[PDB]
RNA sequence: AGGUCUCGUAGACCGUGCACCAUGAGCACG
RNA sequence: CCCAUGAACGAGGAAUUCCCAGUAAGUGCGGGUCAUAAGCUUGCGUUGAUUAAGUCCCUGCCCUUUGUACACACCGCCCGU
RNA sequence: GCGCAAGACGGACCAGAGCGAAAGCAUUUGCCAAGAAUGUUUUCAUUAAUCAAGAACGAAAGUCGGAGGUUCGAAGACGAUCAGAUACCGUCGUAGUUCCGACCAUAAACGAUGCCGACCGGCGAUGCGGCGGCGUUAUUCCCAUGACCCGCCGGGCAGCUUCCGGGAAACCAAAGUCUUUGGGUUCCGGGGGGAGUAUGGUUGCAAAGCUGAAACUUAAAGGAAUUUGGCGAAGGGCACCACC
């Protein structure tokens, strides 16, 4: 039966998507079915912020960012845990969930 | 390391969920005696209070999960 | 057994008699 | 058999004299072993430094690239090769919701220098702003390119090495160009993205001489 | 063999370039004009097991080697050169870069500007495997 | 003239990944 | 009941059990079994602690959501030579 | 680390955004040609949608001629996994994957919903063109321009709610205006197999494409949605017969 008003994607009037790469597998998945994941981290974050600002030659020096940006197919997606599934009438929420932490 | 450090007292403020594994270890929010500003989470072994003077090694590493 | 297999096999065979027939003639 | 490092040397670059700091590190090579000579190998070599480790107190995610070709003894001297900037800086510009301008101009200095200059833009959203998307139309986007295009082309060809060089070293071009721009689409966010130098004139000592006073 | 002036409260610089794949780490360091390097250690010198190359004690035990090394050299000075496999396979650093790099910070030693210098193309060709990926 | 500005708190991820799955002898009662 | 004979055992591998206050543990006394009868069990009494006011990691149990071509209900249905 | 050479592809910007009849289309610049929508007190005056014969285009794979072979990679070779692998995995690797011309006309070519036209609720945003109106900016004065805000109009990709209504229900502003059954017009379905099979015709170098049965067998095959069930599915809770 019908799952979903759209069609697990936002491919409208289009018919054709270029396709790109999975990110730990190697899928040709179409980019705008893929769960997307941007995330912003640094190149130390806990375990050596502290043993770096005490081992700088530069005093007040912020440490350089990481930016990456990853796609993943869905089998992917379920299995590294970044998305879950909900139920019949809490599945239509577009809204992203609130990124406490 | 090689280097040497004082000891630097410590006090708590408010307790905290208890992290661990078995939930041996325990998160509280610490802050110390000479530097009023500053205030760090640190985890603890053992039965705290809400307000029980702490003694710490390190004021270096901040607090993380059971991992 | 899915559709797919089922008609590559009966292409085969398809082309097996066909074959076949203009063997014999 | 024998330890490689006995038979090295120890060497000092210098900058040039548009920069304000002349010292910036230094390398090591092999003596002149047989017949092969030492100077010819110190030659070929490409020195990445940052701009706050020539200058004082300013825009510290700019990079630049120096090369040596001569040396004397004891010392070497360095000239411009090119100049980028920091990746996290290039990924921390780029977001979402905004359109992004690029453009390359192939310019002849008065000297023999056939340079490649590179640009970067974005739009702005609005104060008071409440539309999400904030993009532009593609003959907007072909105006400001060729108003980036003809200021890129404007300055170089009239003028030498060592002054666009200091011209380079603040962001003034980026703000010619965004002070340009601004009937067309508000962008804010310009820069030089990567300069390249691609022809080298006839080496002569005296330029060499000259350029680092 | 040694820095020839004196150092009173300055320091010298090289560079050195820490490669962390997903199965292995490479720490490199060279000098500044990145032509001549110095020393060398990856994680399968310290360590009799080809599972275990890629690990946070072999990047330990290969900074603590590297930074001794470069402590009888003479370089005191360190530019972080990070880099993952890069090309068309992923582009997050292995695990074995950011405990090198805090042994390495652990044994006494100065850094400067650090940077990310993974080589990321444009687009490249086809990546390794099927339409299918490698599915397991 | 003073010297430790005031008030409240999740600020938590980060060498972590798992092989080895073939088959079901049947089946009541009003 | 009395006298002689005086072995192993020098605080025990892998593994595993029980327990938050008059508790565990040490200690003795009653009852059942009984002609003769407690190294067992059930009650009683004395002395009397260390640790903790949590967790879902292990071992199990329960609930919600989701998938199903299964309803004698996965020890199910079921495709081909 | 410095250069050289070759081929492939245009990330991040990239969206439930745009264009195209459909396949499809993403570096900059130049040339040629076409088109929707908006505006119009311009022109012709019924010239109109659907359409058997017929005609163009048509993803990938496949075929026919050659400098192209960078990466990837059907068959093939090797090593492990396994009771058994010529499967999942890893290393090489032919034909192809690239271009120019000659072919075939098949997909879940799916919005699983033919085309034109009329009527029947609201709301908030998006893209194009036009219209009106406080204010800010390209610095301070004046005009219109580009950017922003507040409305409106027409076309389009789309979103939320309901006793308008319909449906077997999933759900639907169309899948509504249907026993209170007629706006116009092409293609197509009659239980499940046999079977898109045999034969004949037709097209094609070939692979195959279109047209397309019968005998025999069967009482089911199927479509929605509830209740414990069963997951080598994801969470949440409890327990000193679980742990610390
Ligand atoms: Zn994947």
């Amino acid at each position: 039966t019908k799952k979903r008003r759209n069609n697990g994607r936002a491919k409208k009037g289009r018919g054709h998507v270029q396709p790109i790469r999975c990110t730990n597998c190697a899928r040709c998945v179409p980019k705008d079915k893929a769960i997307k994941k941007f995330v912003i981290r640094n190149i130390v974050e806990a375990a050596a912020v502290r043993d770096i600002s005490e081992a700088s030659v530069f005093d007040a020096y912020v440490l350089p960012k990481l930016y990456v940006k990853l796609h993943y197919c869905v089998s992917c997606a379920i299995h590294s845990k970044v998305v879950r599934n909900r139920s019949r009438e809490a599945r239509k929420d577009r809204t992203p969930p609130p990124r406490f932490r | 390391t090689s280097r040497v450090q004082p000891i630097k007292l410590a006090r708590v403020t408010k307790v905290l969920g208890r992290t661990g594994s078995q939930g041996q270890c325990t998160q509280v929010r610490v802050e110390f005696m000479d530097d009023t500003s500053r205030s760090i989470i640190r985890n603890v072994k053992g039965p705290v209070r809400e307000g029980d003077v702490l003694t710490l090694l390190e004021s270096e590493r901040e607090a993380r999960r059971l991992r | 057994m899915r559709a797919k297999w089922r008609k590559k096999r009966m292409r085969r065979l398809k082309r097996k008699r066909r074959k076949m027939r203009q063997r014999s003639k | 058999v024998v330890d490689p490092f006995s038979k090295k040397d120890w060497y000092d670059v210098k900058a040039p004299a548009m920069f304000n700091i002349r010292n910036i590190g230094k390398t090591l090579v092999t003596r002149t072993q047989g017949t092969k000579i030492a100077s010819d190998g110190l030659k070929g070599r490409v020195f990445e430094v940052s701009l706050a480790d020539l200058q004082n107190d300013e825009v510290a995610f700019r990079k630049f690239k120096l090369i040596t070709e001569d040396v004397q003894g004891k010392n070497c001297l360095t000239n411009f090769h090119g100049m980028d900037l920091t990746r996290d800086k290039m990924c921390s510009m780029v977001k979402k919701w905004q359109t992004m301008i690029e453009a390359h101009v192939d310019v002849k200095t008065t000297d023999g220098y056939l340079l490649r200059l590179f640009c970067v833009g974005f739009t702005k959203k609005r104060n008071n702003q409440i539309r999400k998307t904030s993009y532009a139309q593609h003959q907007q986007v072909r105006q400001i390119r060729k108003k980036m295009m003809e200021i890129m082309t404007r300055e170089v060809q009239t003028n030498d090495l060592k002054e666009v060089v200091n011209k380079l070293i603040p962001d003034s071009i980026g703000k010619d160009i965004e002070k340009a721009c601004q009937s067309i689409y508000p962008l804010h966010d310009v820069f030089v993205r990567k300069v390249k130098m691609l022809k080298k004139p006839k080496f002569e000592l005296g330029k060499l001489m000259e350029l680092h006073g | 063999s040694l820095g020839p002036q004196v150092a009173e409260g300055e320091n010298v610089f090289g560079v050195c370039h820490i490669f962390a794949s997903f199965n292995d780490t490479f720490v490199h360091v060279t000098d500044l004009s990145g032509k001549e390097t110095i020393c060398r250690v990856t994680g399968g010198m310290k360590v009799k097991a080809d599972r275990d190359e890629s690990s946070p004690y072999a990047a330990m035990l290969a900074a603590q080697d590297v930074a001794q090394r470069c402590k009888e050299l003479g370089i005191t000075a360190l530019h972080i050169k990070l880099r993952a496999t890069g090309g068309n396979r992923t582009k997050t650093p292995g695990p074995g870069a950011q405990s090198a790099l805090r042994a390495l910070a652990r044994s006494g030693m100065k850094i400067g500007r650090i940077e990310d210098v993974t080589p990321i193309p444009s687009d490249s060709t086809r990546r390794k495997g099927g339409r299918r990926g490698r599915r397991l």
